[PDB]
């Protein structure tokens, strides 16, 4: 999967 | 009958021992003879070692015989003494008492001699020598005892190994034709090594160069998405003096905004030069680490910097290249920490004929000169990380850095490491600073105040990391080593490299  | 009295003997010397310098001298025996009808005038008789001796038997039942050749009891360890007295009706009596004692003609010769030396020896026994002819005599460990041409007695004492498990005194025995032995007991001393110190220097060099303001511009980037370049405002990454694109944003804002990098030149502090051999901010780099939907980062970015050298300009390019890491979003912080890696490229230019490298360094905390540099940093999610980009001018291809070379078992100014009698000298200790044991440092690199040394366990060394700011007028390294010999002895010394600048 979702954020990085 | 007559009534037998009693016949003692006192001890033959004081110890009742015959030794070798009795052996040539002569010994009065003596004795009491009392009671029954012993008389004084008694006759007293003895046969030792075939000779008879007599006397007679004196006022409080004494008796003595003035002078027995020593060599006769050497030869002859027990020997009876009859008295013959008579009592008053004229019948005889033979009283009789045994004399035993000791022979021991041997005599000790006791030394504490150095290894690998030859020693003359004093103060051997009374009466020592060699049997005729002889002029010297191997001992147990194979070394000699010589008889010079002016009297005196020399011991070549071998090298021992005195870490092993076999005993390390010597000796030989020597047998006189008169039965006389001297046994001579060479307990010998290890040796070792000293190390002396060493002197070495070093000079780096001093340039200043004289170069425009820089511009810095993001020129290329590989993967991610909604990737923009830019020059930077006061909203996205502060402003700076220049048009080229300092800034670079990238992703689908997951929360606000976008992640990226910005450079802000070092153009204000930098007043137009660089110095050679010097840590060198070109700028403050600054990532910005937003939360972004996975996938869409770059993986890496380049970045030109650019500015002229003053001759005439020459523009010059360092092409910088970081590696970027968005990494997947956890629960935990470290983890999800984003990570930038600057690559280790440089350029080489020419400013009259002679040529000149620009290196990457990495980054350094902002504020703080002194602080390490690092080629990785990690910056937390919302948030964002500054560094100063360092890099470094250096003569030629930049290919090494400013050295010297030596041998700590060489003459380097006040004489050469001594080795001892063992040899199999190594280096087995370095340390920077005063103190020095048997360490696992030899053979690698350890850092001094300036540089690093390699010292090997053959004595080589290799060592200058220190920008030429940082070195103070009399800089001096000073690293301590040791060196061990064949079983263990070690010894230290210090190398001291006086580091200068030019
Ligand atoms: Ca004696
Ligand atoms: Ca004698
Ligand atoms: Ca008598
Ligand atoms: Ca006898
Ligand atoms: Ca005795
Ligand atoms: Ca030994
Ligand atoms: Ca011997
Ligand atoms: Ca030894
Ligand atoms: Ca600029
Ligand atoms: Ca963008
Ligand atoms: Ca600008
Ligand atoms: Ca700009
Ligand atoms: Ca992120
Ligand atoms: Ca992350
Ligand atoms: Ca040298
Ligand atoms: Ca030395
Ligand atoms: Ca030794």
């Amino acid at each position: 999967g979702y954020t990085s | 009958e007559a009534t037998a009295g009693t016949v003692t003997v006192n001890a033959i010397t004081s110890d009742d021992t015959i030794d070798g310098i009795e052996l040539g001298q002569t010994i009065s025996i003596s004795g009491k003879a009392v009671g029954g009808d012993i008389s004084v005038g008694d006759v007293v008789k003895m046969t030792i070692n075939n000779t008879e001796y007599s006397t007679t038997v004196k006022a409080g039942g004494i008796w003595m015989i003035a002078g027995v050749l020593g060599s006769d009891l050497a030869a002859d360890s027990e020997f009876d003494v009859v008295v013959t007295s008579s009592d008053a009706a004229g019948n005889k009596v033979q009283s009789i008492g045994t004399s035993t004692h000791s022979v021991d003609l041997s005599a000790e010769a006791n030394f504490s001699l150095a290894e690998g030396q030859q020693h003359v020896l004093t103060n051997l026994p009374e009466g020592f020598g060699f049997p005729d002819g002889t002029t010297e005599v191997v001992t147990n460990f194979g070394g000699t005892i010589t008889l010079g041409d002016d009297g005196e007695y020399r011991y070549d004492a071998p090298v021992r190994d005195h870490g092993d498990a076999v005993s390390d005194k010597d000796s030989v025995t020597v047998t006189l034709e008169d039965g006389r032995t001297f046994t001579v007991n060479l307990d010998i001393q290890d040796s070792a090594p000293v190390a002396v110190d060493d002197q070495d220097s070093i000079v780096v060099q001093h340039e200043e160069f004289e170069v425009s303001e820089i511009a810095a511009s993001w020129v290329s980037y590989t993967h991610g998405e909604s990737v923009t370049t830019f020059d930077g405002t006061s909203d996205l990454g502060g402003v700076d003096n220049d048009s080229a694109k300092d800034q670079i944003r990238w992703g689908n804002p997951a929360e606000s905004k976008q992640s990226g990098y910005g450079f802000i030149d070092n153009d204000s502090n930098l007043e137009g030069r660089f110095d050679l051999n010097q840590d060198i901010s070109v700028g403050t780099f600054t990532h910005y680490n937003y939360p972004v939907y996975s996938g869409g980062a770059i993986t890496s970015a380049e970045m030109s910097v650019e500015f002229s050298v003053l001759d005439v300009s020459t523009p010059v390019t360092l092409t910088v290249n970081f590696d970027h890491n968005e990494t997947p979003n956890t629960n935990d912080v470290n983890a999800s920490r984003d990570i930038v890696t600057v690559q280790n490229t440089h350029v080489t230019f020419e400013r009259d004929g002679d040529i000149y490298t620009v290196q990457i360094v990495g980054f350094r905390e902002v504020g703080n000169p002194d602080g390490e540099v690092v080629t990785s940093i990690y910056t937390n999610e919302n948030a964002a990380t500054s560094y100063e980009l360092v890099v470094r001018v250096v003569e030629g291809d930049g290919y090494s850095l400013p050295s010297t070379e030596g041998n700590i078992f060489d003459d380097n100014g006040l004489g050469a490491d001594s080795l001892g009698a063992d040899g199999s000298v190594t280096v087995v200790g370095v340390a920077v600073g005063a103190i020095v044991s048997s360490n696992e440092s030899v053979g690698h690199s350890i850092e001094g105040q300036y540089g690093n040394l390699v010292l090997n366990s053959d004595g080589s060394y290799v060592y200058v990391t220190a920008s030429v700011s940082d070195i103070p007028a009399g800089a001096t390294e000073s690293f301590a080593y040791l060196i061990q010999d064949q079983d263990g002895s070690t010894s230290s010394a210090n190398l001291s490299i006086n580091v200068g600048t030019n």
